[PDB]
DNA sequence: TTTTTTTTTTTTTTTTTTTTTTTTTT
DNA sequence: AAAA
């Protein structure tokens, strides 16, 4: 009967072995059956195939009764004597065996036996591999072509991980879409900066390898940073987006034999964001290099073995203060595009000051939990992704947003210690006394730690201390 | 009208349905509800819902002629509101008390009859499960927890052995003991009915060689009857019935909407003014609760008068008491709130502990709890360790800090995340890391002033400072209106008394309703000049830069260095740093004489 | 089971219905001054603390230990030279109350300042349900 | 300093079931 | 008395 039930429901169930070595059950969800919200047309994990138990205890009885009536018809026909005794014994044995189908231990044994028949090798590792398929609230969405195609019928793609947001085509006539666009315009005054920020945010849906980049942008109170960041992170969903701990970025090495359990928060996550900060946390200029590089990183989670996965996420950090970078190598400064907010909200806006507006607390307290606004925002995101795809090729380091590069260059000029001393207390012989003066000045001001690189006789001297400067001993 | 013939269970639904009074077909608001229920139960048999709509209930002349289009668009009903057939059964039980049981005993006897007839006397671990689910399908529910093991929830009814204040609420059971008793107590009479039916059919002489059949059948059923009381058989039946009772999407919907409170005599709803107590069935899923009964706020109660006078004796101001009560009243709400936090200090024995402890105990353990001050006074711990005493904030509504020390600096990094309408992530002991929606009203108690080293608008947007005025002494002196005599009965008793807790809960819900009707809902709308005047005075202090400028004062490089002597010799010593003063003083009053060169 | 609901305190040496599980191994008898042990203890108590008013409060303070409900915000500390009997009296109280109701607490809880939020500690967990505690500091 | 212990690591499974089962029909 |  395990063989028969596999022949009956072979196209709806599949079994594979997980990492720990325990068989698990997956079933295809179809319309017209009880289910969790927004998990239609997708594979669903099943600890015990209770649907299979119900099927074997309900529908199999029809086939069993059909066999009973077939035996009855064969017995009723005129026949010999020995044949009739054989058929009577057959019917007796068959009914005694039929009585067993409703037993519990027998059903468990049948499930155990059918675990082998339903098994399909290379299924767990093939789940959610291609980053062009997204599980949405009403099916699965494909961004393989332009425009994106929504699949709401039967398919065979192994999709298990989804979000609870339905998808509709981008329509600017929707009241929610117009309200959201107006609020977005009010948040970011400059056109080029707004376009660049939307282009950067729109890549969060794509879960493949991306260009090594990161956005830092700060401001005062009531700037809308948390509103937009939380809106993105929540419209993507828990599975695809998550919040990250600032200590995971600002701290030092974690000991090699200690499991992290927080680094895995981005394992397969397409988007992550940092919320808070103190006065001045020195940026680690490491433990971020791998999380930004389109490469592979390794770590160990709770009570598991050492494992490695590929870095695929979009990162953005919000702050009320500037970070401390204390490095000048081209590797770190290739990334870290920097922005500064200009709009400011206070309950009593000052006239004749365009950089000042009134709050609408209904943006935070409500308008976020409402599904329709989230659907409109998802439409905005997918439209922006397809726009970035149709032009500019696919690379994001091609859009002309001179404000962002100018601000990044200005931030680079600050926080850089190479010219600060040469401008304030240039002395004018291997600059040993000069480097000691550098260190004593920066201490308790720019760099509280004594300089240990002897790098002032290197690309540092090639920066501003050249020409007249001499280094012969 | 032929789809009802596809299955008798829909015919039993119709038998329940015709018991419904015809008055339902009129006054539409409580007519569309049954349509909602029948639609959300399953869309396959929706034509039965249309059949009921056109069934000619009451009269066709009430505007329902040739069916109404309010039904056609109701076929979508793509919302989240949930009403099930349990409400229909409860309504059918409301009318005709002597008809529901006698009409469901058909079905009860039926299903068992077909099962015992098709498979002779043999009974296994699914037929019993199906019949049991047919009997009590409303009192129990099963869903999978996070760890992947099935759990059992039982609805609680009046007149039942139960814990205090668990009425009309779901309870968590490791094993359905009530069901283990029901399967062996009330099923027995059903089996006895089956046996007496068999005996009655045996008594009537039908024909030869078939009364023999009603001897093998009787012997088999007699053998199978005793299997109910067997322990292993009951365990198998429970295991198999776990699937029938399963209800998908139930764990994540438990205690979600912040407008429902579980109280000692039901569930409290604050969706509509005035708040309505629920004491009849209902369908909303509530598991957590408080052991405090709820009564409407009546000032004539002696305890209410005493408590109001005690409140009057603690906060001399009138605007200040209103603001404090309004802020505290948000503790009942468990949704997104304004990013605000109140911290207030004063002399010893001022009753702040009394008020905070009273609020915490009135709300209960599930909704409110105390929090350690180390979350404020210490730096953030590294990401590898699993943090407890922080996820204690998960799902709560109110938390208070009472411990205090000498002059200490607030870590204004937890403050920006632990007072915020956003999302926070953490991880508890022996568990993975997850993020939980954050809702909590917080207040801080101390007798020594905190230290705030920042000046940005991000932190000062929140925070509100107050100073206690009255003072209790063992031997109060004459005059001194800010001095009064203690009543140790306020702490050592008057707070374990349930009636006082009920009165305080009534006061709190009344203040919530008052804040709801006027001032809209926002707390940054009530005008209490004293609180922000005191907050601004506090912000005038703790701002070392402006005080230094006023008290004592070429090149901008001479700044910071000149401030260092004041920073060390005065206003603490500490260690001197820069790269923040060069920006703050730049964006400050020191500009006219500032030497940019 | 000893009940102090109403004066005089009653001893329930027969069947009852209260849910009592924890206990001490000390039998209870009415206070009789004529018992030789009682006389010896009273004489030693009078020897240890001479002043009558000071002695009275001390005994009352000790009496409060039996109770396990909310008490007053009072803490007693008394100093002196060596060989004064403070350890004798405090240990006697701790032993007569028993382990379930009395315990000795480390002074490190008062000498140190505080452990951070994520430090699982003994953290006066001995105070969970215990009605008495003593330190005996020596530095 | 402080350093690492704690957290983890196991440790929580077995007791039914099964078996048999005498009887009961053959 | 042997098989279920
Ligand atoms: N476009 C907008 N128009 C009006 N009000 C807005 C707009 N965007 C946001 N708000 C409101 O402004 C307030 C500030 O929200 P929030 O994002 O928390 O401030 P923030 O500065 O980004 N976070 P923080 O920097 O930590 O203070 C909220 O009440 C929002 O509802
Ligand atoms: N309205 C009141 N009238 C009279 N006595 C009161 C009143 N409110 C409180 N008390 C008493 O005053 C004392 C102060 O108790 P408490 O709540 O601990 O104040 P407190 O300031 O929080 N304690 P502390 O942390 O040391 O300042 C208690 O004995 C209360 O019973
Ligand atoms: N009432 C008493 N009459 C006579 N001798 C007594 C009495 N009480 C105690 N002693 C004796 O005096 C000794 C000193 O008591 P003890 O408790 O050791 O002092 P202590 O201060 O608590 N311990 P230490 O701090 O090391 O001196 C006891 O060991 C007894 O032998
Ligand atoms: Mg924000
Ligand atoms: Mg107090
Ligand atoms: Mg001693």
């Amino acid at each position: 009967i395990a063989k028969v039930i596999y022949a009956m429901m072979g196209n709806k169930f599949v079994v594979d072995v997980d990492s720990n070595g325990k068989y698990v059950w997956f079933e295809f969800v179809l319309p017209g059956q009880p289910m969790n919200q927004g998990e239609i047309w997708k594979w669903r994990k099943e600890v015990n195939p209770d649907e299979l138990h119900i099927y074997i205890s309900e529908n199999f009885s029809r086939v069993m009764d059909r066999i009973t009536e077939h035996i009855k018809y064969h017995l009723s026909q005129p026949h010999e004597s020995n044949i009739l005794n054989y058929y009577k014994k057959l019917l007796k044995a068959f009914e005694r065996s039929k009585s067993k189908i409703f037993n519990d231990s027998f059903k468990k044994g049948v499930i155990r036996q059918a675990e082998f028949l339903f098994r399909q090798r290379s299924f767990i590792q093939t789940l959610d591999t291609n980053p062009h398929l997204l599980g949405v609230g009403n099916g699965v969405l494909s961004i393989e072509t332009i425009p994106a195609k929504l699949i709401n019928h039967f398919h065979e793609h192994p999709i298990h991980q989804y979000t609870h947001i339905c998808y509709v085509p981008f329509n600017p006539e929707n009241p929610w879409t117009k309200l959201l666009l107006n609020a977005l315009q009010d948040i970011i005054p400059e056109l080029d900066a707004r376009l660049w920020i939307m282009f950067y945010l729109s890549t969060a849906i794509f879960r493949g390898l991306k260009e090594a980049l990161m956005l830092l942008w700060l401001g005062g109170g009531c700037n809308g940073k948390t509103f937009l960041m939380r809106l993105v992170a929540m419209v993507l969903g828990d599975h695809y987006a998550s919040k990250l701990n600032i200590s995971l970025l600002t701290s030092c090495r974690e000991t090699a034999e200690k499991p992290n359990s927080a680094f895995m928060r981005l394992k397969g996550r397409g988007y992550g964001y940092f919320e808070e900060t103190n006065k001045s946390e020195v940026l680690n200029t490491s433990r971020l290099k791998e999380m930004v590089n389109p490469g592979d990183v390794t770590a160990r989670e709770l009570n598991q073995k050492q494992e490695s996965f590929q870095m695929t996420a979009t990162m953005v950090a919000a702050s009320n203060y500037n970070f401390i970078i204390d490095t000048t190598d081209h590797g770190t400064w290739r990334r870290l595009r920097h922005y500064r907010s200009k709009v400011k909200f206070c309950h009593n806006p000052d006239p004749s000051n365009p950089y000042e507006k009134k709050e609408d607390p209904r943006f935070i307290h409500e308008y976020i939990m409402d599904p329709d606004c989230q659907n409109a925002f998802f439409s905005i995101l997918v439209y922006f992704w397809e726009k970035l795809q149709k032009e500019y090729n696919g690379q994001i380091k091609k859009v002309f947003c001179p404000t962002i590069e100018s601000e990044t260059e200005a931030y680079r000029k600050s926080q850089d210690t190479l010219h600060r001393f040469i401008t304030e207390r240039v002395v004018e012989y291997n600059l040993s006394e000069v480097v000691t003066a550098y260190a004593e000045w920066y201490n308790t001001n720019i760099n509280v730690k004594r300089h240990i690189a002897l790098e002032l006789s290197q690309e540092l001297e090639n920066s501003v201390l050249e020409k007249y400067l001499q280094w012969s001993p | 009208s032929i789809l009802m013939l596809h299955d008798p269970e829909a015919r039993y639904l119709h038998k329940i349905l015709n018991l419904l009074p015809p008055e339902y077909y009129v006054e539409y608001p409580l007519w569309s509800n049954v349509v909602f229920a029948l639609a959300n139960t399953s869309a396959n048999y929706r034509p039965l819902a249309e059949w009921f709509s056109q069934k000619c209930p009451e009269k066709w002349n009430t505007g329902g002629k040739e069916k109404l289009e309010k039904l056609w668009n109701d076929a979508s009903h793509h919302t989240e509101k949930k009403i099930t057939k349990r409400s229909i059964m409860y309504w059918a039980h409301k009318h005709a008390p002597q008809q529901y049981k006698e009409i469901v005993e058909q079905g009860y006897f039926s299903i068992l009859a077909e099962y015992v007839y098709s498979y002779n006397g043999m009974l296994e671990h699914y037929m019993i499960a199906k019949v049991i689910y047919a009997m009590m399908g409303n009192k129990f529910v099963v869903d999978v927890d996070s760890n992947g093991k099935y759990v059992w929830f039982e609805f609680v009814l009046p007149g039942q052995p139960m814990n205090q204040g668990e009425i009309w609420k779901w309870r968590k059971e490791v094993n359905p003991d009530e069901l283990h008793i029901y399967i062996s107590e009330n099923f027995s009479r059903v089996m006895d009915r089956i046996t007496e039916h068999i005996k009655y059919h045996l008594s009537q002489p039908h024909e030869s060689n078939i009364l023999n059949y009603y001897k093998k059948l009787l012997k088999a059923f007699e053998r199978s009857k005793s299997k109910i009381f067997n322990d292993s058989f009951k365990k198998g039946v429970i295991r198999q019935a776990e699937f029938l009772f399963r209800q998908r999407s139930f764990i994540q919907t438990l205690d979600t909407n912040p407008h429902l409170l579980g109280v000692g005599n039901g569930v409290l709803s604050i969706e509509t003014i005035p708040a309505k107590l629920i004491n009849h069935f209902h369908e909303h899923p509530i598991h957590q609760y408080t052991h405090i009964c709820y009564v409407p706020f009546n000032p004539e109660n002696p305890w209410t008068k005493l408590l109001l006078n005690a409140l009057q004796d603690i906060i001399p101001e009138l605007d200040a008491r209103l603001w404090i009560m309004f802020y505290l009243s948000t503790a009942i709400f468990r949704g997104l709130k304004e990013a605000l936090m109140l911290l207030w200090l004063g002399g010893g024995c001022n009753g702040k502990t009394f008020l905070m402890r009273l609020v915490a105990m009135v709300l209960g353990d599930h909704y409110a709890s105390k929090l350690n001050i180390s979350l404020l006074t210490s730096c953030r711990e590294t990401a590898e360790k699993p943090n407890s005493a922080f996820m204690r904030l998960k799902g709560r509504g109110y938390g208070y800090f009472e411990e205090t020390n000498k002059s200490e600096v607030l870590n204004t990094s937890r403050l920006k995340e632990m007072v915020n309408p956003g999302d926070v992530t953490a991880r508890e002991l022996n568990q993975k890391q997850e993020s939980f929606q954050m809702t909590a009203t917080m207040v801080a108690a101390s007798n020594y002033n905190f230290i705030i080293d920042t000046t940005d608008h991000g932190t000062w947007r929140r925070l509100r400072h107050y100073r206690s005025k009255v003072k209790f002494c063992h031997n109060p002196d004459p005059s001194n209106p800010y001095e009064k005599k203690e009543d140790p009965r306020f702490i050592h008793e008057y707070i374990m008394d349930p009636d006082c807790q009920n009165a305080f809960f009534s006061i709190l819900v009344y203040f919530w309703e008052k804040l709801q009707k006027e001032y809209n809902g926002q707390i940054k709308k009530v005008f209490c000049p004293t609180i922000e005047s005191e907050t601004e005075a506090y912000r005038k202090s703790q701002d070392t830069l402006h005080r230094f400028i006023t008290e004592r004062v070429y090149n901008l490089s001479e700044v910071v260095t000149a401030y260092a002597e004041w920073y060390n010799t005065n206003i603490n010593v500490k260690r001197h740093i820069a790269l923040e003063l060069s920006q703050e003083l730049e964006n400050s009053v020191l500009e006219k004489y500032l030497q940019w060169s």
